[PDB]
RNA sequence: UAGGAUAGGGGCCUACCAUGGUGGUGACGGGUGACGGAGAAUUAGGGUUCGAUUCCGGAGAGGGAGCCUGAGAAACGGCUACCACAUCCAAGGAAGGCAGCAGGCGCGCAAAUUACCCAAUCCUGACACGGGGAGGUAGUGACAAUAAAUAACAAUACCGGGCGCAUUAGUGUCUGGUAAUUGGAAUGAGUACAAUCUAAAUCCCUUAACGAGGAUCCAUUGGAGGGCAAGUCUGGUGCCAGCAGCCGCGGUAAUUCCAGCUCCAAUAGCGUAUAUUUAAGUUGUUGCAGUUAAAAAGCUCGUAGUUGGACCUUGGGCCGG
């Protein structure tokens, strides 16, 4: 959430509650848009970037798995990688493709599934690319102890009632498997964004 | 039997001893300071050591 | 019952006697104890007599002692089957203090304490070799 | 959110006497207290607690199998924490000695005994006072605390503080009154 | 550092410094050595200081949160140099402003303040006539 | 003879175990509610008002008048006897004052040598019993 | 099975319909400072005990029922009704609920200020900008706990116990102390310009000027028969007075009393009580006993329940690393 993230930059001493003056003068923008809400839902891959004489940031994970800043390029800031959190499916071409922060993006790609990821720009919300969820792809584990690790998909296991586990080969250690909700694919052979050491 | 005994006899011994207030004598240094002394006294030139250790003996 | 404990108990009292064996009927979890003895060389030989036609199976033992020192100082049971008392690879209670081993039926099969511990697989103790 | 208060958890153990007065125990403890120059058995109890808990952690790693993931990773921390302080000498780094250890090693690394060892005091009782007298320090910022627990790194740095005599400028009150009387009064 | 007299310098040192273009100002730590000496002063700081960073006014700049440690000869606080007088006030909390001289602390009475608002709600109309009404009515 | 070792049979051991505890004094105190039967509620101390000074004779080879006083608790109707320790103190107690009593360290029960005396006197008149005999402090008037 | 209801399935209720459901694996009933949990204490471990508590989830807000508004309340610092309480009045009527915060009474063994601020922690509002006894702020607070002052060191004087010397007498030297003497040092227990700091202040922080001759700037509570560390002290009491958890003592030269002395011993802390954990393998899972000490049912059948044999695509052989 925004308040924690902004404060990480500021923290030398005696700001914090005075975050409010910065927000209301609109010298913080998040994804090119005004939000002054501390309770704002955030996830991995949010872009922060502020007006004019500013900087660009990507949300990353520490050892716990809490949000922290890393500097990111201005070119990369224009783009954002967004999980398709939920889907309204098919006919007449009216998907609501939910994201973690709550952005909707509309209308067919020649695919679309839940747990697949959509590459989006930032301001206009038009579809740069669509990334399929499949084996061999690069993943970040969003939750648990295992957070801040990256690895390549060994296999996905499909079962009755839910598809229980999806297995990741790599880790600092050895293989681990996680739920589909924990898995956020962040790279594919078609389009990766992954060129980052990570977390723990 | 007797459980209805006299109440008359209370406090005889103190009133048959003369009261004596404590005296002024050279004061050992106190708290932390007193504790310092103890190891030096018992281990260097010792004190007494009949049986275990002893201190305020006269006739033995 | 399950035999197991009977073999262990009989073994140590027979050592005090200084007999060269006692010979008895055997079962399948008491096939296991004898083979483990061979590995850790309490036995340098064991023979399973009449396990072919008869009503039972059996095995006369040829057993170490009648030497100088006894090799098996103590073996005493630590619960048969039909019970829940359980150890893991990390839980490890022990007898002896590493001179002996703790008899363990593991997932794959019966192996000694160190083998099971390395593989990181738990199981249920059968007895305490000192 | 708004935070909570303070727990603590035991700093010391006075649990160690089974029997409150043991002649053997009393004699042994008082000798240690005398040599290192502690004032109280309370000061003995806290260091005794520190010894026991540090040892307790070590036992767990070594009893477990070799090349167990906890044993190797945590074992790096276990070795260096003692070694850095100077609690554990090099050569004793077998991990057998970490299990063993002694009470004495902690007291030896304290600042108070270091003052006496490097001359100056002419009594361990005098060494206890000297730190309060503002003498001796690693940097500039006076230690008046005997249980400072020198790293061996900071042992080298021990020389008089910037204030107090032998360190420099001010002598303190007793001379100041004496010289004032001497130069105007004739004593 | 820190200009001398005979009575030693009392070091003017800065440390852990980020210029943050959101708050629009300079935040840094003031770790003041005081070898053989007492308190530097709130004035003596902002009188040196000023001329190094070339803000050249005591008025806009504040130093605060001295606490310290035992053993003496050092104190740690925190101080900031601001890009403008007007800009500074908005970002700053009120507690800095009042001591600096930029603001006055208003003292209030709880009982007077809250009760008075309720009274305003209750009366509708001029209600001067009610005062005369009560006299007649008894 | 030996206890059941068995997967289900756990239940037998558990049920029997609870009954055994009642023999042990500490558990019995809570379980039966013997604490309530004893004159205190469960309290650290309890206060009463002095009915009488009574002179209770010592038991068996000890001969002496112990000198006690009976107090009736403010909380309860229960009358019980409490010992007044120390030289004097029969004078310092007095009828109709408020006395704070505590156990002997016997954890209820009569002490033994003084028949039926379940408690001892910690303080009289709010002062401290300890102070008064010693002559460290003096009783306040009224 | 059907319907109405409500956001919705729903005995949810209600019609019709059938006659079931559930229990020794302890149901049903009663009790419980019985909130639940994360957690806490204490136990090597295993466990035992506890959970009022700045968190997490629910319930209630004097007791009960009922309802409006609104996204949402079966709201209680809203209403409406009754009951129970107390309040005010010009006595006709009317207003109101500190298990919110201060404060006061009562209760009891038991628990603090009718001060101040929205600056931080965080929220709410038409609103950067205000408000919030939430929260912070200071006071009080030995629940607990932490850091650690009350004096140290030389000299010197006898006294040693050393040592080199000691042959030969001796004492002599590093010094252990018994020295209210001495000697210059030094520090904060205290005190106070300066400014710091806190919402603003106090404190923390300091630091000029100050601040020890041991009696002063002086530590205490427990203990000295056993358990239990440390007297067969001195005076007195004399089965009296008390001491004494327990075992015991006191009947006149009491190491157990009562004072003094001296000593022990924790030491800014220590006693005492109740509960609780350990000890206690007195709760026996880990880890019990039943011939005679507490303890096999008179005997057998026999269930629920536990427990239960063996053959059992398993065994063997080869290479690679």
């Amino acid at each position: 959430p925004l308040i924690l993230i902004i404060r990480n930059r500021l923290k030398y001493a005696l700001t914090y509650r005075e975050v409010i003056s910065i927000l209301m003068q609109r010298h913080v923008l998040v994804d090119g848009k005004v939000r002054t809400d501390k309770t704002y839902p955030a996830g991995f891959m949010d872009v922060i970037s502020i007006p004019k004489t500013g900087e660009n940031y990507r949300l990353l994970y520490d050892t716990k798995g809490r949000f922290r800043l890393q500097s990111v390029k201005d070119e990369d800031a224009k783009f954002k990688l967004c999980k398709v959190r939920s889907v309204q499916f098919g006919q007449k071409g009216i998907p609501y493709l939910n994201t973690y922060d709550g952005r909707t993006i509309r209308y067919p790609d020649p695919i679309i599934k839940a747990n697949d990821t959509i590459k989006i720009d930032l301001e206009t919300n038009k579809i740069v690319d669509f990334i399929k969820f499949d084996v061999g792809n690069v993943v970040m584990v969003t939750g648990g102890r295992n957070t801040g690790r990256v690895g390549v998909i060994k296999n996905r296991e499909k079962h009755k009632g839910s598809f229980e586990t999806i297995h990741v080969e790599d880790a600092l250690g050895h293989q681990f498997a996680t739920r589909l909700g924990n898995v956020f694919t962040i790279g594919k052979g078609n389009k990766p964004w992954v060129s980052l050491p990570k977390g723990k | 039997g007797k459980v209805h005994g006299s109440l008359a006899r209370a406090g005889k011994v103190r009133g048959q001893t003369p009261k004596v207030a404590k005296q002024d004598k050279k004061k050992k240094p106190r708290g932390r300071a007193h504790k310092r002394m103890q190891y030096n006294r018992r281990f260097v030139t010792a004190v007494v050591g009949f049986g275990k250790k002893r201190g305020p003996n006269s006739s033995e | 019952m399950v035999r197991v404990s009977v073999l262990n108990d009989a073994l140590k009292t027979m050592y005090n006697a200084e007999k060269r064996g006692k010979r008895q009927v055997l079962i399948r979890p008491s096939s296991k104890v004898i083979i483990k003895f061979l590995i850790v060389m309490q036995k340098h030989g064991y023979i399973g007599e009449f396990e072919f036609v008869d009503d039972h199976r059996s095995g006369k033992i040829v057993v170490e002692l009648n030497g100088r020192l006894n090799k098996c100082g103590v073996i005493s049971p630590r619960f048969d089957v039909g019970v829940k008392e359980i150890e893991s690879w990390t839980a490890r209670l022990l007898p002896s203090r590493q001179f002996g081993y703790i008899v363990l039926t593991t997932s794959a099969g019966i192996m000694d304490h160190e083998e099971a511990r390395r593989k990181n697989v738990g199981g249920k103790v059968l007895g305490f070799f000192y | 959110m708004p935070r909570a208060p303070r727990t603590y958890s035991k700093t010391y153990s006075t649990k160690k006497p089974r029997r409150p007065y043991e002649k053997e125990r009393l004699d042994a403890e008082l000798k240690l207290v005398g040599e290192y120059g502690l004032r109280c058995k309370r000061e003995l109890w806290r260091v005794q607690y520190a010894l026991s808990r540090i040892r307790n952690n070590a036992r767990h790693l070594l009893t477990l199998d070799e090349k167990n993931p906890r044993r190797i990773f945590e074992g790096e921390a276990l070795l260096r924490r003692m070694n850095r302080y100077g609690l554990l000498a090099d050569g004793q780094n077998k991990l057998d000695y970490v299990l063993a250890l002694t009470v004495e090693n902690f007291l030896a690394r304290r600042l108070q005994t270091l003052v006496f060892k490097a001359g100056m005091a002419k009594s361990i009782h005098h060494a206890r006072v000297l730190i309060r007298q503002r003498h001796i320090r690693v940097g500039r910022q006076i230690v008046n605390i005997p249980s400072f627990m020198v790293r061996v790194e900071s042992e080298k740095h021990i020389d008089f503080s910037l204030t107090s005599p032998f360190g420099g400028g001010p002598p303190g009150r007793v001379k100041r009154k004496n010289q004032k009387k001497a130069s105007g009064g004739g004593g | 550092m820190a200009d001398t007299k005979t009575a030693p310098a009392v070091t003017l040192r800065t440390r852990k410094f980020m210029t943050n273009r959101l708050l629009s100002r300079k935040q840094f730590v003031l770790e003041v050595l005081h070898p053989g000496r007492a308190n530097v002063s709130k004035a003596d700081l902002k009188e040196k200081l000023a001329k190094l960073y070339e803000v050249k006014d005591s008025n806009c700049i504040f130093v605060f949160k001295f606490r310290t440690h035992f053993g003496g000869g050092k104190s740690t606080g925190f101080g900031l140099i601001y890009d403008n007088l007007d800009a500074a006030k908005k970002y700053e909390p009120k507690y800095r402003l009042i001591r600096n001289g930029l603001a006055t602390k208003v003292e209030k009475s709880r009982k007077q303040m809250k009760e008075r608002k309720n009274r305003a709600k209750k009366i509708r109309g001029v209600k001067k006539t009610k005062a005369g009404d009560a006299g007649k009515k008894k | 003879m030996g206890k059941t070792r068995g997967m289900g049979a756990g239940r037998k051991l558990k049920t029997h175990r609870r009954n055994q505890r009642w023999a042990d004094k500490a558990y019995k105190k809570s379980h039966l509610g013997n604490e309530w039967k004893k004159p205190f509620a469960g309290s650290s101390h309890a206060k009463g008002i002095v009915l009488e000074k009574i002179g209770i004779e010592a038991k068996q080879p000890n001969s002496a008048i112990r000198k006690c006083a009976r107090v009736q608790l403010v909380k309860n109707g229960k009358k019980i006897a409490a010992f007044v320790p120390n030289d004097g103190c029969l004078n310092f107690i007095e009828e109709n004052d408020e006395v704070l009593i505590a156990g002997f360290g016997r954890k209820g029960h009569a002490v033994g040598d003084i028949p039926g005396v379940r408690f001892k006197v910690v303080k009289v008149s709010g002062v401290s019993l300890l102070a008064l005999f010693k002559e460290k402090k003096e009783k306040p008037r009224s």
